RNA sequence: GGUGAAAUUCUUGGAUUUAUUGAAGACUAACUACUGCGAAAGCAUUUGCCAAGGACGUUUUCAUUAAUCAAGAACGAAAGUUAGGGGAUCGAAGAUGAUCAGAUACCGUCGUAGUCUUAACCAUAAACUAUGCCGACUAGGGAUCGGGUGGUGUUUUUUUAAUGACCCACUCGGCACCUUACGAGAAAUCAAAGUCUUUGGGUUCUGGGGGGAGUAUGGUCGCAAGGCUGAAACUUAAAGGAAUU
RNA sequence: GAUCCUUAAC
């Protein structure tokens, strides 16, 4: 169910003698054996846990946490990754660039690894088979088939009915709107198709 | 005893941008432009405008308490004309009558080491 | 646009100067001249401490006026101010430059331009990325009209530059840098290192710029036991 | 006439006879 | 027939050289098309020459002057008379003025 | 012989689901299932087991890397700016 | 009202698209060898004071 | 260059190939050259410097991969370590 | 902010001027030339690695291994196509302000595809020197690039044992320039477009009045756009080239 | 910057 692959990794417990494991998002380049460094001295190398005050401007991290001991929570889909943009040391925060392209100033104690996240190019390949997609969502959940709303009766969704199927009212529900009535397009800005780029 | 600023010319087409700043530049006195001495939109590069909000200028920057300025003039530069407008002629001369002391004029247009790309098309502006 | 702006204010003065005052700024102990200016400031409140918002600034000055000699007019050098005592803030060197007129005026064709950089740390932990400009000139009893280069006379050149170069910072930190840059030592060095190879006058350091700042100065050398 | 457009009006009409032959093919 | 033995450019041994745009129009041209002028000015414009000198700190200044390679096109070089047409034995002249 | 002028391997998809479909299936599908050069052991032995995890058979080393290649373009370039960044910071 | 009183010395040509001014050089009775360029709108002889209320413009050209 | 003498050599010295002919070679205290790849593990990298420190054995490492390497050993093969016992007509012992 | 002038737009939520910066992508100015290399397209930051190339010099080698070339191939600006990455600038389409009798144009402000890159296509340009390649001969002159040769010639190491860069002449190979006409040509002009009615050095390709028409059809290549091959029916007395006032 | 056009040849 999850895109990028996993990394079963192991440490020492400082305080016993013990081994501890830890489950951590694979970042593409990480190998077994290799050892990764956690903390806010270790170097600036692939599959480290520096915290964002550590690492300079440009840095690609990834499974960034958005409160310093959350243990992650940005950036964690196959391929993606947060771009630090900036730093201010005076009221210790970090500006980063999210895969969504939206800009969060959050506090430079988070932690994050450093580089991109194994999986990448996953949704290149079309899955050309309802077979497909019935195995992918068969390990997510269960939300696969969706039947269309126009095609059912008046009692089962608000664009249920008619003689054709149509939607009869506009699709842009407003965000007010109450649960049951929030089917179609929730509270959009704008629609149909966009002449344009993402424009960040 | 001579206290000097940074005179920070900026001479574009249709615009004068003259306004003194400190000798680190974080610190700016007396930004006025072509715009707010002339009227008409034409003339926001007039010689006359740019001597206007030059000497305004000179007399908030000697109120405030300077006495001399190192000269820094610039045109649009980058990809834009790099030629200076009327104001480039205009304001030095407008700081020098007002009595402001002045030294170390330079130009500091930015030129590029290949720059982007020029505005207008490849058959250009057909005006 | 005095009267073209429809709205000066979509959501609908106390002078700056008042609440601003002068700082005094001062040179490292490289150049002959200390005192290079003033500049305002605002007054620093408890709540804001404006010294930070100085311990932040970087002034251009002319090396003529940091030296009190014309003929270093067409240098300029950056000094970071980076400590802050009681109104007489003291800089560091941050990176020379050139003037553009110099460096345009130095520019002329039918003849051949060479650039060399390198990217050399110095002994006090200082990175610094020096350019090196450089010209070729006919001999006297030449005739011919351009005296180019063979494009391997400008690549042993740039090289010989380079390695002059980067002997250079290796062995002095940033003190000696700057107070064998002011001599342009470097530039009768280089010319007798490269005569052998091309005539090669106008051989001048272009701007060079820094990557560090100094630490808490505490104990032996030049900042407080007075 | 420039020789330019011509050109393309005679792709036009190529374009035109094509779709209409594919039709009746 | 051919107006110019040159093609009214010079490219002998080349065949491609990279485009400079033009000042006037933003025009996109041959670098050997273009009509390349040196502008060479004193920033003062000699008008306000003793003005400055009395007016600065430093006596015996330099006047800097401002220096600039300034790129033409064809079309815009006769409008602005950089340029104009000659006789047609008078086209060979290679030298200025 | 020649069994195939295009299709390549999406020839088990035989004329279903659409031509380009089938050919940017291909395209995934031939990186996805060929050998990689190992960088430890140095030799062809890199195979995908699943979606991110490619297993090497001599060396006994898994990587993680692509969906259907070891290693992508982002990751290289990922590589090159951390290494850039890391130098600087160093020295 | 400050004015400056200053005399002719050099007369340059006629200036402008119909020849309505000529372009003149004028000279400061006040610091002599400071020199000027400007338009006379009539015609003008040698030893011709004129009055003027700002000094400060140079007039090149006109067209 | 590098890969220019390794080739003399292979013309005209005498080496071998592979970690176990090397560290035969290095306990007899025969060879005088090891040349090892860029991608060979590093604990038989450590493994053949402390066997080279035993022997007072010059150590160079080869800037590339064991195929790299066997190519400008001249082999088709993948070489990891090429101990050269000897040059006779190559300067490969006394330079770097 | 732009413009002939404006306007669209952004502004007591400071991009629009400065100081420090940081990031992205493209680009490689000035030096830059009747200069260089490459078969052409084309190629201009430093360094490294990889393989290649012209010219020169040779008292080196082989000895006709050569020239052009249907078929058949390689490379081929830009735009364009497929899909990743990238996506700063400029910007087919489109939005929009102006001009205008109209303006789905020029002008102004944005702006998707594109511009960039990887893999695969495409195979066209005024892809021009509108001049096929090879070989020989026929005027002069200076300049320039690369190589080589000669000169009690010029300057710094160390004016003392080696030399670089210059100056003079010669030569080979280039990119090119001035003049007549030896000649050529319809002329413009041309050292080749000359040595062609005093007609023959070798060889490839193409054309046969203007259209219809690079169309139809049949092939063939391409994902497509289209590329290559390529008519006829019919119509027309001119269409064209170079110079004159 | 609107200065768009000219009952048909001889």
């Amino acid at each position: 169910g999850r895109g990028a692959p996993l990394a079963k990794v192991v440490f020492r417990d400082p305080y016993k003698y013990r081994l501890r494991e830890e489950i951590f998002i694979a970042n593409e380049g990480v190998h077994t054996g290799q050892f990764i460094y956690a903390g806010k001295k270790a170097s600036l190398n692939v599959g480290n846990v520096l915290p964002l005050g550590s690492v300079p401007e440009g840095t690609i991290v990834s499974n960034v946490e958005e409160k310093p001991g959350d243990r992650g929570a940005l950036a964690r889909a196959s391929g993606n990754y947060v771009i630090i943009i900036g730093h201010n040391p005076d009221e210790n925060k970090t500006r980063v660039r999210l895969p969504s392209g939206a800009k969060k100033v959050i506090s430079s104690d988070a932690r994050g690894v450093i580089g991109v996240i194994a999986g990448g190019g996953r949704v290149d390949k079309p899955l050309l088979k309802a077979g497909r997609a019935f195995h992918k969502y068969r390990l997510k959940r269960n939300s696969w088939p969706k039947t269309r709303g126009v095609a059912m009766n008046p009692v089962d969704h608000p664009h249920g009915g008619g003689n054709h199927q149509h939607i009869g009212k506009a699709s842009t529900i407003s965000r007010g709107a109450v649960s049951g009535q929030k089917a179609g397009l929730i509270a959009a800005r704008r629609t149909g198709l966009l002449r344009g780029s993402q424009k960040t | 005893s001579q206290v000097f600023g940074v005179a920070r010319i900026y001479a574009s087409f249709n615009d004068t941008f003259v306004h003194v700043t400190d000798l680190s530049g974080k610190e700016t006195i007396a930004r006025v432009t072509g715009g707010m001495k002339v009227k008409a939109d034409r003339d926001e590069s007039s010689p006359y405008a740019a001597m206007l909000a030059a000497q305004d200028v000179a007399a908030k920057c000697k109120e405030v308490g300077i006495t001399a300025v190192h000269v820094k003039i610039r045109a649009t530069g980058g990809t834009r004309t790099k030629t200076p407008g009327p104001g480039g002629q205009a304001a030095l001369r407008a700081l020098a009558r007002s009595g402001l002391r002045i030294g170390r004029i330079e130009d500091v247009t930015p030129v590029p080491s290949d720059s982007t790309r020029k505005k207008g098309g490849r058959r250009g502006r057909r005006l | 646009a005095v009267g073209k702006n429809k709205r000066l204010s979509k959501g609908k003065v106390v002078d700056p100067f008042t609440r601003k005052e002068w700082f005094d700024i001062k040179a490292p102990s490289t150049f002959e001249n200390r005192n290079v200016g003033k500049t305002l400031v605002n007054k620093s409140t408890g709540l804001k401490s404006a010294s930070d918002a100085l311990k932040g600034r970087v002034v251009e000055v002319c090396l003529a006026d940091l030296q009190g000699s014309e003929d270093h007019s067409f240098r300029k050098i950056k000094l970071r101010v980076d400590e802050v005592q009681g109104k007489n803030l003291l800089t560091n060197f941050h990176g020379m430059d050139f003037t553009t007129d110099k460096l345009r005026s130095m520019v002329r064709k039918w003849q051949t331009l060479i650039e060399a950089n390198v990217t050399v740390k110095t002994s006090d932990d200082y990175v610094l990325r020096i350019f090196a400009i450089a010209f070729t000139r006919k001999q006297a009893n030449q005739v011919k009209r351009h005296s180019y280069a063979q494009s391997s006379h400008i690549r042993a050149i740039r090289k010989v530059i380079s390695e002059i170069l980067t002997k250079e910072v290796q062995g002095s930190t940033l003190a000696q840098l700057t107070s064998k840059l002011i001599p342009e030592v470097i530039n009768k060095e280089i010319e007798n290192a490269t005569k052998d190879i091309f005539p090669l006058q106008n051989i001048h350091v272009r701007k060079v710029k820094l990557l560090k700042q100094p630490k808490f100065d505490v104990g032996a050398l030049m900042a407080l036991h007075g | 006439m420039r020789a330019k457009w011509r050109k393309k009006r005679t792709r036009r009409l190529k374009r035109k006879r094509r779709k209409v032959r594919a039709r009746s093919k | 027939p051919k107006k110019r033995a040159s093609n009214g450019r010079n490219k002998k041994g080349r065949g491609h050289v990279k485009p400079v745009r033009c000042v006037n129009c933003s025009k996109s041209i041959p670098k050997d098309k273009a009509i390349k002028r040196m502008a060479i000015r004193n920033i003062v414009e000699a008008a306000a020459v003793r003005d400055l000198s009395e007016a600065s700190v430093y006596p015996e200044y330099a006047l800097p002057k401002t220096y600039n390679k300034l790129h033409y096109c064809v079309s815009c070089a006769i409008h602005a008379r950089i340029v104009r047409v000659r006789s047609r034995e008078d086209r060979k002249n290679r030298a200025p003025p | 012989a020649k069994r195939t002028k295009k299709v390549g391997i999406t020839g088990k998809y035989g004329v279903r689901y659409g031509s380009s479909l089938r050919r940017q299936v291909k395209k995934l599908e031939i990186q996805q299932h060929a050998r990689y050069d190992c960088s430890f052991c140095g030799k062809k032995t890199v195979k995908r087991g699943a979606a991110g995890i490619w297993t090497c058979s001599c060396c006994k080393k898994t990587v993680a890397g692509g969906a259907y290649t070891v290693s992508t373009a982002a990751a290289a370039t990922v590589r090159s700016t951390i290494r850039r960044l890391r130098e600087m910071v160093e020295a | 009202t400050p004015v400056t009183l200053a005399k002719v010395i050099k007369v340059l040509g006629r200036t402008g698209s119909r020849g309505g001014v000529t372009q003149v050089r004028v000279e400061f009775l006040e610091d002599t060898s400071r020199t000027i360029v400007r338009n006379v709108k009539g015609p003008v002889r040698e030893n011709d004071i004129l009055v003027l209320m700002e000094s400060e413009r140079e007039a090149r050209r006109l067209r | 260059s590098i890969n220019q003498k390794l080739a003399l050599v292979i013309k005209s010295g005498k080496y071998t190939l592979g970690y176990k002919s090397t560290v035969k070679s290095l306990r007899q205290g025969k060879s005088k050259l090891i040349i090892i790849a860029a991608n060979t593990p590093v604990l038989r990298k450590s493994e053949l410097e402390y066997y080279a420190m035993l022997s007072k054995t010059k150590v160079y490492y080869f800037q590339g991969g064991n195929n790299e390497l066997g190519t400008a050993v001249g082999k088709l093969f993948r070489v990891g370590v090429v101990s050269i016992l000897e040059a006779g007509d190559s300067d490969i012992l006394t330079t770097l």
